[PDB]
Order: C-alpha cells, then structure tokens, then sequence
C-alpha cells in the first residue's frame, strides 16, 4: 500500500506476534 | 462539515497532523528550537529565522537548535506557538483556529500547569472552538482493534506503560519511566570522544541521532558477544570519515535495560512491566499474559522484540502468551486511532466547548479528561 | 422581450405540446389546451409570458369535473394552485421570449405542481431529480450550497409534513463481486471465508466503495434511531400506533442487516483494517436504546381499548370505555414513561373524548324537543363526567405512587 | 452536440439540457398513460443554476403559496425557503 | 409487478415528448 510507501517504513520480514516454546 | 477536527499527534521529540478519517498525516516533522548565528552583508537569504523544513534540514549550520520538551515537558511554550502557527502555515493548514476541533495527543500523569498553559494557548492566542488532549494508549487500541491490554511505549526520552482493561480506572495499576534514546545518542557521542570523536552542536548532534537511529541492534548474549569480535564496518559521514559498528550500537542500547551504568537507580521496561502486572489482579493476569501491547517508535531495533521475550521468559512464570503488537506504524497508529476516534458521534460530549473555557475551564478540563 | 410573438393558437400550441399529454388525454393540439391558452384573456396571458419577464410561469392546472366522467381539461393562466383539485402543470416561463423566433421549449420548462399534495411531490421530484441538476452544476465547483442544501431541507421537511408513514426499509447492497464470491462459495463451500479473494484485498478503492456504502448504512441507523414527536398531535393511539411500529420496524431492520453475508464481508474490511466503518458502526447503533425502549413502554404500548370509544353510540358504554381504558393504563410499573407525556397524552385522550361527546349529544336537540329526554341524555353524561372524575383521581393516586 | 439520452441520469453543465415528466405515479405504464400524471422537468439549455432557480421559481412559489393559504401542512417555510433558493440561486 | 412503458412504448412517448420539451413541438425528432 501507499501507506508503507509514504513513510519511513513498516516491519521488515518481521511479524508482530511472537509465542513462547511447545509446552510452557 | 467542513469544520473537521484536528489531529495532532504529539510526541516528545516528533509530531504529526492531519483531520478526522484521514489515514495519513500529511505533515510529520520533529519538535525542536532553532535561530541563526552567523552574520551576513550581501542580502537574498531566509529570513524568520525559526525554520522547519528543508532549509532548516539544510541551513544546520546557522540554527541553534534546542529542545524545550524536557522529557515532553516543554518550557518554551510561546516558541510552540510559533510552531503552531506554522503548523497552520500557507502550505501547512491555512485555517484558523476558531474554525476546527482540535484533538491532542498526550502523556499522562503531567502536572495540571501544563494543561492549564496549553488551554490558554488554544483559548486565548489560538481559539480553539472544541479542544480535547487525551492517552494514545485508547488510541492503540483503537488502531488495533483490541480493547483491554497493556500499553507500553517510549518517546525520546520518555517511555511508560499503561496496563488497562478497555479504559477502566486503574490509575495505581499504570508505570512510567521517561528515559529513552536522547542521552543514548549522547551516551554515543561519548562513546565517540572515548575512541576521539567529540562533537557539541545541535545540528551535530542530530546526525549522531541519525546514525544512532540508522545504526543500532541488540546483540542476544552480551558478555558472550563481548567475548567474540565485532566487525566495526564504517559508515562515512558528509565528508566521509570513518563510522566504525564498535561495541556501541548493541551495547549502548542495553543502558535501557540496565539503567544503574548511566548512574541512576531503576528498573528496565521487563521489571516496569512485571510490577505493572503485580499492579494488576490474579483474576485479570493471564489475559494480561497475553495483554502485550507493545508501541514506541524508538523500540524499532534489531534483537529487540525476540530477545525482550527471553527476558519476559526469564521473569514470567510459566505457561505465558506472547501476543505483541508490533508493526513499525504505531506512532502513526496513535494518530491514525486518534482520526477514527474524531470521526465520531459521542465524540461531541466527549471534547471540551470554547464556553466552558469562557466560564471555567480548568477544573472542567480536568473533569472531561477524567 | 418579444414584439411580434408567435400567435395565440401558436401559444395554445406549445400549451399543448406540454399540457396535452399530461392535463389531457394524450395527443396533439385539443380543444381544452386550445381554451387554456388561446382566448383574449389567454392571448394576455401569451403577452405575459411571452412578451414579458415577469410571468415565470404560465399555470396550466388540470381541471377536472366529475359526477356524471371527470372534464379533465387544462387551464393556463395565472394561478398555479397545489395539487388539492388540480394538476398544476405550469409552463414555466424559464426565458422571457418564449415566442416564434427561438424554439418553443428551449426557451422554458415544464413545471408542475403535481395532482398528489403539493409536499409530497415536491420532495418526490425534488429528491428525485431537482437537487441532481443544481448538484452537478456546484458539484463541477457556499451559495450553490446553500441553495442544494435549502432544497434537500425541503424536500425532507416536505416529506416529513406529507409522508405520514415515514418509515422506509434500508438497503444493503452487497458488492456482487463478494456475492459471486459467496455463490461460489456456497455451492458445496457455503462458508465464504478469506482466502477466496485473495488479491481482493489489495482494492483500498473498491473496498473503500464497500466502506462508504456501510456508512450509508450507518446514516439509515441515524434515519432509524432519530426522532419521536410530541404526544399531542391528533390522538394519541397514531402514537402508540407508531411506537409498535418502530418496535417491529427495528426488529425488521436488525433481521435484515444481522445477514451474515454482510456480516463477513464486514469482517473481510476488519481484516483490510478499515476499523474505521466497523468502529464508527458499532458507535452509532441506538438499536439495542431503541429497542429497549418500545420493549420497555411495550406492555402497555399493547392491546389497548382503542374501538370502545368509537363503538359507543350510548353515554353507559362510554363509561365502559373510560373504565376499560383507564384500568388498561395501570401497566405503568413496567414502562417508566414521562408525567408530563403522559399528561399530554391523557389530555389529547381527554379532547378527543369531548369530541366523541359531541359526536353523540350534538343531536339531541335539547332546547327544541322535549326537556326530559334532556334530563336522561345528561344524566348519563354526568355519570361519564364523574366516572371520569374519579377513576382519573384514581389514576392520579397511582401517579403519586409512580 | 445533440446528445439525447432517455435516462435516469439528470446531469447538468454549462449548457446541458433535459426533457423529462418525473411521473407523479413513479410507474411509468403503458396500460394507462404514463405522461399523464407527471410533474414534468424540463432543464432548458441555459445555465444550470439559473434553470434550477427558474424551476424552482415556477413550480414552488405559486405552488406553495396557495398551498399556505388554504389546506401538505408545511408550504408556508417551504415557500420561503423556496423563494429564498431562487433568488440566491439567481 | 409488471404495468411498466415497454421498450417501444417507453421510447415512443420518450421520444414523442422530447422535442416538445425540446423544440417548437412536433413529432419525433
Ligand atoms: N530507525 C529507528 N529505529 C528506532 N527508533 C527510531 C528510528 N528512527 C527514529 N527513531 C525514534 O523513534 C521515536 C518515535 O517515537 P515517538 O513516541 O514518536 O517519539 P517522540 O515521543 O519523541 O515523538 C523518535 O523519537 C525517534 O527518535
């Protein structure tokens, strides 16, 4: 989108959610 | 109506703008002070002597640049409003004061003298028909959907935590610490002058800024890291002068995370957020295991996210979920949040009228905001 | 401006052109558009809007006479009447020389003031096609808006006073792209879930389409959840008529936008992040307030002895009424409605109940016939009056409890 | 250019024209004359604004007017709000 | 349901009626 184009920039092959190991 | 309401997204060291509904502001620039120092004979230069924009992102050298946002606190109020009337500039706004609402972004728990200035300002200088200030961390939450969660963000030099189910009123469950990347980048250039390099100006200071904030990670092991070898690839300045890696992009930033190396007894944002937790009720903590909502545009480094998990995964007991929002726009999503959430109905009640200021103001600002 | 105008059988003949289509049973130049604008004082007329500025119109009412076959035949002069026993159909003088140099037409308009009431087909056509024309005009870029915006306040203000019923259905219409896509997913894949659009995603425009039409579903919750009037005009059942209505009205609504085809694709634009027609969706619902409202007045706003007080030819069966009636309103412990609505409300009641005393004792002839029938009639009328009286203070004992 | 079209769209320009009879009885039939009961428009081929304010003049103010002094219920504020758009628009 | 100007007699009384809100009268133009 524009958006990301127009600006500095959003995440780079980076999500924003993460999760701990199997079985906590 | 024509008469949309203002946006305008503050920030100790940036700010944006735009109105209600508009996905993008269409002007983002920093917060800073600057007035010529040299002397000229021939004539054919600028003149104002207050610049933001290019040529006061290329006259550098002729500006004495300051900051009167001390940790956002400013001081220099009447250089704002100049600020501001640039802000409603020929190629900025080109409105009038008395012709929108104008909704403002904040940081909480300031003293009462500060809205009480900035009402003045906004009702007395510039008229404000409908003027309303309020916490980005709703706004956050607005622009992401979510509703309940824990807040954090960092400025420039301020960084604070606001872990609230859905705007309850929790204020003894809510942390702050402003200190941020500012005195980093100091903390840089003294790292600088320690393999000599000194520097002193403003505009000398803001390229170290920009070299801090274009160069910086967080190495995950950092005595095992100390013990292998760096690289210490050099970047080059305007001239082009050496900019060696060092230990100081990666070291520096852990300052953040161990405070007491500055010379100051704190926390680290991991503890700030754990005593917010223990702020919080066993009834409510496992949602607010996965309550991690996560902001601060200074925060968008390499080995951040992850490697602050680890330290989540050393302070959290078991069985925890790491739901972080974390998309580098969340500065802009406070005033995105803030644009949907003047395009609204309630929205009316919710800012303060121009009469109320004419009648009281003060005690009734401080009433709508609470 | 013109001298040598075209001639009054020629002005009847442009009358015609308008008026035998519409004031007229069809066709070319008939002999009632030829009396309309062709006799000496039509021949003025065609002066006047021809040969002169100031006559903007040429009013061209279709008159008819009934009670034979109704004489429709159409009348040009001056008096462009409403549609109350007419169909004004004016030639609107839009040019000052309307004659035989420039067209006939070109040089005018049609204006008519319709055979339905003069509200009801002004807000029709202004709606319609009226605000259309001066919309494009200040739409290819105020005063041109505040002339758009006097026409749309008339219009809405002309249907509000005409239209009684006022309560239209909302349309909901789902982009037929995402309906081609629920119909594919629908044969044996009948939950339409993201993946099917896939590079849909990427249409902020069209999407933003589908955004705007949301919010106009948004302005039909504000047209649904924006008013109630005064509990006074005409009785008071038209009220409890309505609020039943709105009741049902809501529910019908709620049915229909509660569709989760328009659900999902709302759901589709969560996922494009557009949280601004969700969010501002969910703010402007006065559904559940509404709802909650007739569901609260909703026992007593049911059943009520409405036909007993126009189904009493005696003064014993208005009593009858009075008693039904003021027993029917003690379901106030469940509704929580105003002292002072209620007042207005029992007032109106009370004036439409003296109307219904006149409607049985105004033919009585009490100083004319014989005084003793006088004596029984009003001594009927005394036990309504007392009954009234007295199951009223009633009433008013429960309204100190209330 | 004579571009005549029998549509719904009722667009307006500098010098755009229309012929219409905006059917009081919206369903235009063929089994009863369609033309008949409809309160006809149709935008001359001069400015809008000024056709808009003509129109308005003609189908409203005497309309209005009659309609206020006898008999819907809301001509009286309709003709001046009327008379009012005519004139700005004029 | 169905009591609508059909195609012919929609575009006959459409074009019978658009030279007289266009023109001097006439037929057809
Ligand atoms: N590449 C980068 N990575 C991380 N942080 C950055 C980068 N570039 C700029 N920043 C910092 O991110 C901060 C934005 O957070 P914000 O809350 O807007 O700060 P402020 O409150 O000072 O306006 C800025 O102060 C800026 O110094």
């Amino acid at each position: 989108d524009p958006k990301y184009a127009d600006l500095p920039g959003i995440a780079r092959n980076e999500p924003d959610v993460y999760e701990t190991s199997d079985l906590p | 109506i024509a008469n949309q309401p203002v946006v305008i997204d503050n920030g100790s060291g940036v700010i944006k703008a735009g109105f209600a509904g508009d996905q993008i502001p269409k002007y983002c620039f920093p917060n800073y002070v600057g007035r010529p120092k040299h002397v000229r004979v021939m004539a054919g230069a600028l003149e104002g002597d207050i610049f933001i924009g290019p040529k006061a992102e290329e006259h550098r050298g002729l500006l004495s640049i300051r900051y009167p946002m001390e940790h956002g606190i400013v001081k220099d109020w009447n250089d704002m409003e100049r600020i501001w009337q640039y802000v409603y500039s020929k190629d900025q706004l080109q409105t009038f004061s008395e012709e929108h609402p104008v909704l403002l972004t904040e940081a909480p728990l300031n003293p009462r003298k500060n809205r009480e200035r900035a009402a003045e300002v906004f009702f007395e200088t510039f008229n404000v028909p409908a003027l309303f200030i309020s916490m980005q961390a709703v706004l956050s939450l607005y622009a992401t959907g979510r509703t309940t969660g824990v807040v954090l963000d960092s400025g420039d030099g301020v960084t604070h935590a606001v872990p609230i189910y859905e705007g309850f009123a929790m204020p003894h469950s809510i942390m702050r610490i402003d200190i941020a990347g500012r005195d980093v980048s100091r903390f840089l250039r003294l790292y600088l002058r320690k393999e000599g390099y000194d520097f002193h100006s403003s505009s000398e200071f803001e390229i170290v800024k920009a070299i801090k904030e274009r160069a910086c990670y967080l190495s995950i092991n950092p005595q095992k890291d100390e013990t292998l070898e760096t690289e210490k690839a050099q970047y080059y300045l305007p001239d082009g002068s050496t900019i060696e890696i060092g230990p100081s992009r990666f070291r520096a930033p852990e300052l953040l995370f161990r405070p007491d190396l500055i010379g100051e007894e704190s926390e680290g944002i991991h503890e700030v957020l754990v005593f917010a937790i223990q702020k919080s009720d066993m009834d409510l903590r496992r949602t607010l295991f996965s309550n991690i909502v996560l902001s601060g545009g200074s925060t968008l480094f390499k080995g951040f996210g992850d490697r602050l998990l680890s330290e989540v995964k050393k302070l959290a007991p078991k069985d925890v979920k790491i739901r972080i929002s974390a998309p580098q726009e969340r500065l802009y999503s406070t005033w995105i949040g803030g644009s949907i959430l003047a395009s609204l109905d309630t929205f009316k009640k919710m800012w303060v009228s121009k009469k109320e200021y004419e009648e009281d103001g003060a005690r009734s600002i401080h009433r709508k905001t609470f | 401006a013109v001298q040598n105008v075209a001639d009054v059988s020629v002005l009847q003949k442009h009358l015609r052109k308008l008026v035998p289509l519409l004031l007229e049973d069809g066709g070319e130049a008939p002999a009632a558009l030829e009396a309309a604008l062709e006799e000496k004082s039509a021949l003025e007329q065609m002066r006047k809007f021809l040969s002169d500025p100031q006559v903007h119109t040429v009013l061209v009412e279709r008159s008819t006479l009934k009670e034979d076959k109704e004489f429709i035949s159409y009348n040009i002069n001056i008096d462009i009447h409403y549609g109350v026993k007419s169909n004004s159909l004016a030639f609107i003088k839009r040019t000052p020389v309307i004659d035989a140099d420039k067209p006939v037409s070109s040089q005018l308009r049609v204006l008519t003031l319709s055979e339905d009431s003069p509200y009801e087909t002004l807000h029709s056509f202004i709606s319609n096609a009226v605000a259309p024309f001066f919309k494009s005009y200040i739409r290819e870029s105020k005063m041109a808006p505040s002339v758009e915006k006097k026409i749309a306040e008339l219009e809405m203000g002309l249907l509000h006073l005409q239209q009684n019923i006022e309560i239209p259905e909302i349309s909901l219409p789902i982009h037929p792209m995402i309906t081609n896509v629920a119909k594919q997913c629908y044969e044996r894949g009948e939950k339409p879930k993201v993946t099917d659009f896939g590079d849909k995603v990427e249409d902020p425009t069209f999407l933003n389409q589908l955004q705007s039409g949301v919010n106009r579903w948004i302005r039909e919750i504000q047209k649904v959840t924006k008013l109630d009037r005064d509990p006074a005009s005409g009785t008071a059942l038209q009220e409890i008529s309505f609020w039943l209505n709105l009741e049902r009205a809501l529910y019908r609504i709620q049915e229909k936008r509660e569709s989760p085809e328009v659900l999902l694709t709302l759901d589709i634009l969560k996922h494009g992040k557009r949280f601004h027609a969700t969010v501002s969706f969910d703010t402007d619902t006065g559904l559940k307030q509404a709802l909650e409202t007739v569901n609260d007045y909703n026992p007593l706003m049911k059943d009520f002895p409405l036909n007993d007080l126009l189904s009493a030819t005696e003064l014993d069966k208005i009593r009858q009424a009075l008693v039904a009636i003021f027993t029917h309103l003690r379901k106030i412990r469940n509704t929580k409605y105003p002292i002072q609505r209620a007042l207005r409300l029992v007032e109106a009641i009370s004036r439409d109940l003296s109307s219904q005393l006149l409607k049985v004792l105004g033919t009585r002839k009490l100083m004319h016939v014989a005084y003793e029938e006088f004596e029984k009639v009003m001594v009927a009328c005394f036990e309504v009056f007392q009954t009234w009286d007295d199951e009223y203070e009633k009433l008013q004992v429960l309204l100190r409890d209330i | 250019f004579i571009s005549y079209n029998i549509n719904i769209d009722i667009h307006y320009g500098v010098k755009s024209n229309s012929l219409a009879f905006i059917k009081r009885t919206p369903v235009i039939d063929a089994d009863k004359p369609v033309s008949s009961q409809l309160r006809v428009l149709t935008l001359s081929e001069d400015s809008p604004y000024e056709t808009l304010h003509s129109f308005i003049s003609n189908a409203v103010a005497p309309f209005f007017k009659s309609y206020i002094r006898e008999s819907d219920k809301m001509a009286p504020s309709v003709e001046k709000k009327i008379a009012e758009l005519e004139m700005g628009l004029l």
